[PDB]
């Protein structure tokens, strides 16, 4: 033909290898951002203010 | 160069004026 | 030319002539002259009995010139004393033998050096806190900015010395003391480093346009070494002149016009080199606008050269070689006045960097 | 402190080696002139002077400049041309060639006018010649190529307000010469906000002096601009 | 994602009609310009046309002025031209071909390589 | 003919299937489970340092890996090392290719690398023995400029190019090991995800992909875009990521449920979006734009909480050290400014 022919049939094969893939709850993915974002929320110097006696930038 | 000459407008007419007064309270 | 140095000597001089003569000559026994007392306007000899006496008026004033047989006439009579007046021992009294608008040139030269001196404060203070305009065309500025206020308040210090000069006292000596002479050095400088600051903006402005740039750290120190350092060369070997061999009198008096010709010929250098290079910046501005009405654009340009190249003294009399002379103060010495006004609006308040940086920086601080 | 002293003593030496070289090499990049080059199609590479980049130098009257020509790339230029905002001007070649192999003219005007309107190349001022003069002046006269049969207007077009500059000007080609600058110039007059110009040129029909025709037309651009800072123009 | 699928080709006598169309989804049609784009047969893309983001301001070329007309539709989302009179000449296959990005002035779309935001276009013919 | 018509057909099957199970799978937005989370408030946070000594404007900067040292490169072709805390220049490199739009820095703090549009990419040995900083290789072989690097540890490298491609070389021997292919557009960005085994990529085209090292692949295929895609990162537990295109938009795909969890969008604001990073906890999420600003976003209720306004022209890069303490921010006038 004139070469699209190979570059449609590659298309067409990596769709079908996608397809079949497991997928799980949003429920279950945005209660794991909300447990791990507050799990360790000490250990943030930006969102926690930090006393100025151990930052290093003064 | 107008200080130049100002500042002697100045200085000559009020400096001539005084050797008036320096005799003017001569006589009182 | 009587002036202040010889009016206390002149007053020496005369008198001690003739204490001389009091000492030689004491009063008459004969009383048919009057009594020789000093009566601080001239020791008075004896005179005439009982007639007029013809003495020379008294020397020392110089109003003797314009009657030089001038004599000071009055009677004596036979008594030891004058004659009375007003029921009191008084001498024969009759001796008689031997402008608006300068006033008004005051209150302008005084109102717009006052008004160009706050406001190269607020002009000098916004051009280096907002540390966004420190290119090399702003070190020149700050310079001249600084060379204005220097010159105002150089005046300011003249006039109210000139003041306290003339505030009984045989001679305020305030004249004998340096703190005359070296007010009047700080002060011929202090205007003689402002228009070689004038020169230096017509002289990088023109080879921004028709030479080529050649360096950067050779050029800002081969421009403060020419603003401050050339009148040195112009006012201290005038300085050494007045002192060592012609010195009196504060020098605001300056007789010979030879001396007044190296402190004044050198301004004159500084003020023709900076009319050609404004020709010759103007004979471009329009030949952009040519192949580009646009005659108000022409001037709307003019007009803002002329305060920072300071060409206007040439417009007017440069040098004029007298109601003339009146004239020559009352725009020249008004226009020199509201200068600091001219420059620091053009290019400080209607500069567009500036009011940009004024509308940014407050939408991030209330 | 007794050794940090030695270090923070040590590392200040560092810091004005580097300082020092460093300010030598302000002064070699802030006097030359850089030059970008668009040619549209195959005419014109190296016509007027002789992967990656491909510079080359050449030097008039003691002022030095540096000219890329942007070769082994792809043809989507909305990319790596937005890093071309800091060159002085940006040279621009175009020829009326043959449509056989589509339009060598309506593809010229449409990357001109991108050029002008670009919110990032609000700045920078082309140069632009209107190469292949000696083929068009062997065409018109042949009929091979025509204007009319593409562009409308041109048959009920004027005459021009100038003079021939050479012998042998007929009104064929003076017609041609000067339609295509007029349909530059009315992209050129249109763009209300930027501070940037626009010089046309002739050229091919004259042996090409090329380097003394960008020289004097490179210190108009920089002369407009320190007036415009002091605001005097 | 985007999606742009034109309609309405044919084949037709010289001298007749014919009329197109486009259709978008995947974005805010309202925002950005269109233009349309033509492939002679065995040749590069060439232009055709345009129109801007309200409306107002329309352009052509310079071998169809008079003969074509470009024209849309905000609440519907949609696009039209419409041909009057046509040559033997006006053969080849008509893509609707949006620009690279929002409030703007300008567009860089003619490009023979893979260039995506264009859509799968339709064939015309024209012959005795 | 008849069968790129049913394969232009084919496919559409394939693609509406597709879109069931993913709106199968939606039953709450993150917008509706983060309702209660107590508000951060707002924050402020003002310059603490600034760099100078650049003359042209800069596409790129990378912390170290101490969170001490950084570089960055201009276009004026110079390579600079700084020292954060003291404002110290401990190196200049001068390089040959006046044009460069990125550079990288090594995990163990002993190479350097960049490339621009000349379409080679150099590697730099920094702690030499004799002395003197040289080019140690020069990898050839790309067709088109260069616009991302990355190291995975020493002797191996990602890179990114303008002709739809990535590669994997190693730097003992020069030649390639692997290709990527499926990306239509310029590819403008990756990153890297923090176990070392996958990265996604951005291109033109409105498109982000999700690859594999060990073998070229494409596991999955995200779309939701308006426009082309500029930069891009992780989320740091490794489960998420985030983008930014040129409408004004930043977006939180999903990694597992795949699709796409929530947008930021403001009203105000219609310019482009130029880099992309998230914090050490993955609370806040610092934008740099095209109006000269950065905002804050809260990152689990989207609304801004604070301003970082300090710029004239354009925020080209920003990055945020490995412990977290401060947020370099360079940009078109030759300025990095050390916030915090």
């Amino acid at each position: 033909n004139t070469a699209s022919i190979a570059q449609a049939r590659k298309l067409v094969e990596q769709l079908k290898m996608e397809a079949n893939i497991d997928r799980i709850k949003v429920s279950k993915a945005a209660a794991d951002l909300m447990a791990y974002c507050e799990a360790h929320a000490k250990e943030d110097p930006l969102l926690t203010p930090v006393p100025a006696s151990e930052n290093p930038f003064r | 160069h107008g200080e130049g000459t100002f500042t002697s407008d100045l200085s000559k007419q009020m400096e001539e004026e005084a050797v008036r007064l320096f005799i003017e309270w001569l006589k009182n | 030319t009587v002036s202040l140095w010889e009016t206390v000597q002149k007053w020496r001089e005369y008198r001690r002539q003739c204490q001389r003569s009091l000492t030689e000559d004491p009063p008459p026994a004969t009383d048919l002259f009057c009594n020789r007392t000093f009566d601080e306007y001239a020791c008075w000899p004896d005179g005439e009995p009982g007639s007029f006496v013809n003495v020379s008026c008294p020397w020392y004033l110089p109003w003797a010139s314009s009657v030089p047989q001038g004599h000071v006439y009055r009677f004596c009579t036979a008594e030891g004393l004058w004659l009375q007046k007003d029921n009191s021992s008084l001498p024969w009294r009759d001796l008689s033998e031997c402008e608006e608008q300068l006033l008004f040139l005051y209150i302008i030269y005084t109102v717009g050096y006052a008004l160009s001196f706050s406001a190269l404060v607020i002009a000098s203070a916004i051009l280096l806190g907002f540390r966004h305009l420190h290119c090399t065309r702003n070190y020149i500025h700050l310079n001249l900015f600084a060379s204005f206020i220097l010159r105002a308040l150089s005046v300011f210090i003249k006039d109210a010395a000139l003041k306290w000069m003339y505030s009984w006292d045989g001679l305020l000596s305030y004249q004998d003391s340096l703190s005359c002479r070296l007010v009047f050095l700080l002060m011929q400088y202090c205007v003689a480093a402002n228009y070689y600051w004038l020169l230096v903006e017509g002289v990088y402005l023109y080879t921004l346009l028709a030479f080529s740039v050649f360096s950067e750290q050779w050029i800002f120190r081969l421009y403060v070494s020419i603003g401050w350092g050339v009148p040195l060369l112009f006012v201290v070997p005038w300085g050494i002149v007045k002192y060592l061999y012609e010195d009196e009198g504060c020098w605001t008096r300056n007789s010979n016009m030879n001396y007044w010709l190296i402190i004044r010929l050198p301004i004159l250098f500084a003020i023709g080199v900076n009319f050609l290079i404004f020709v010759r910046v103007i004979c471009i501005v329009v030949s952009k606008l040519k192949a580009n009405d646009i005659k108000c654009r022409l001037a709307k340009s003019t007009l803002t050269l002329i305060p920072l190249l300071g060409t206007h003294e040439v417009i007017f009399a440069f040098v004029m070689d007298g109601t003339l002379r009146f004239i020559k103060l009352f725009t020249e010495l008004s226009f020199t006045s509201f200068q600091g006004l001219m420059v620091a609006i053009l290019y400080c308040f209607v500069n567009n960097e500036v009011q940009l940086e004024f509308r940014k920086s407050w939408e991030r601080w209330r | 402190t007794e050794d940090q002293r030695n270090e923070e003593k040590a590392q200040r030496e560092a810091n004005k080696k580097i300082e020092k070289q460093l300010q030598k090499d302000k002064q070699v990049y802030r006097a030359t002139h850089r030059l970008l080059l668009l040619g549209a199609g195959e005419s014109g590479k190296n016509t007027i002077v002789k992967s990656g980049i491909f510079e080359t130098k050449f030097q008039v009257d003691k002022v030095n400049f540096h000219m890329f020509d942007v070769g082994a790339q792809r043809d989507e230029r909305r990319k790596w041309i937005q890093c071309f905002n800091d060159v002085t001007a940006i040279i621009f070649v175009v020829a009326s060639s043959s449509y056989n192999m589509t339009n060598r003219l309506q593809a010229a005007l449409k990357l001109f006018d991108s050029i002008w309107n670009n919110k990032w190349l609000r700045d920078t001022s082309v140069i632009l010649f209107l190469n292949k003069q000696d083929l068009l002046a062997e065409k018109v006269l042949a009929g091979k190529s025509k204007i009319e049969d593409y562009f409308p207007e041109f048959a009920r077009y004027t005459t021009p307000e100038d003079a021939t500059p050479e012998p042998g000007e007929d009104p064929r080609v003076t017609r041609a010469k000067y339609f295509i600058r007029d349909e530059f110039l009315r992209i050129s007059t249109a763009s209300g906000d930027g501070r940037h110009y626009c010089y046309p040129h002739f050229t091919c029909a004259v042996d090409t002096e090329n380097i003394r025709r960008v020289f004097n037309d490179c210190r108009d651009i920089i002369q407009r601009m320190h007036l415009r800072q002091y605001e005097l123009l | 994602q985007v999606q742009l699928q034109e309609s309405g080709g044919g084949l037709v006598q010289p001298g007749g009609s014919l009329r197109l169309s486009c259709a978008a989804s995947g974005f805010t049609f309202s925002n950005y310009k269109m233009n349309w784009v033509r492939q002679a047969p065995g040749k590069g893309l060439e232009w055709v046309s345009d129109i801007s983001q309200s409306g107002a301001s329309i352009s052509y070329t310079g071998s169809v002025k008079g003969r074509f007309t470009i024209s849309r539709d905000n609440a519907k989302n949609t696009l039209y031209l419409q041909m009057n009179s046509l040559k033997p000449e006006d053969t080849a296959v008509y893509y609707c071909a949006r620009c690279p990005a929002p409030f703007t002035r300008d567009c860089f779309d003619v490009t023979s390589t893979t260039y995506a935001y264009r859509g799968q276009g339709t064939q015309v013919t024209v012959s005795s | 003919q008849s069968e790129l018509d049913q394969l232009r057909q084919e496919a559409e099957q394939l693609k509406n299937q597709i879109r069931d199970a993913r709106k199968a799978c939606a039953d709450a937005t993150l917008s509706q489970i983060t309702n209660n989370i107590d508000p951060v408030g707002r924050i402020q946070m003002r310059t603490r340092r600034t760099l100078r000594g650049h003359l042209a404007k800069i596409y790129a900067m990378h912390w170290g890996t101490d969170s001490r040292l950084l570089v960055s490169a201009s276009q004026d072709g110079k390579l600079i090392i700084w020292d954060s805390y003291t404002t110290n220049k401990v190196h200049a490199i001068p390089l040959r290719s006046s044009w460069v739009m990125t550079c990288a820095y090594a995990p163990s703090g002993n190479y350097v690398a960049c490339g621009g549009l000349d379409n080679i990419c150099s590697i730099y040995n920094l702690k030499t023995r004799e002395g003197n900083v040289r080019v140690s290789r020069e990898l050839a072989g790309h067709t088109g400029y260069l616009s991302c690097c990355r190291f995975l540890d020493d002797n191996q490298i990602v890179t990114s190019s303008g002709d739809t491609t990535c590669a994997l070389w190693d730097i003992e021997t020069g030649q390639q090991t692997t290709t990527f292919t499926g990306h239509t557009g310029d590819v403008m960005s990756l990153s890297l995800a923090p176990d070392t085994r996958l990265f996604v990529s951005g291109a033109c085209d409105a498109s982000a992909k999700l690859w594999d090292v060990r073998e070229g692949m494409c596991r999955q295929t995200f779309t939701g875009h308006e426009s082309d895609i500029n930069a891009i990162c992780f989320f740091p537990n490794g489960n998420a990521f985030a983008t930014g295109s040129d409408d004004a938009t930043c977006r939180l795909f999903d990694l597992r449920a795949d699709q796409e969890l929530m947008t930021y969008s403001h009203d105000n604001i219609i310019c482009g979006i130029t880099s992309v990073s998230f914090s050490k906890s993955g609370r806040l999420l610092l934008a740099g734009y095209d109006d000269f600003n950065c905002n804050v976003w809260d990152a689990l209720k989207a609304d801004r909480a604070g301003v970082l306004a300090g710029h004239d022209n354009r925020v080209s890069c920003l990055g945020v050290t490995d412990d977290g303490m401060a947020v370099a921010t360079g940009s078109w006038d030759s300025f990095l400014k050390i916030w915090n």
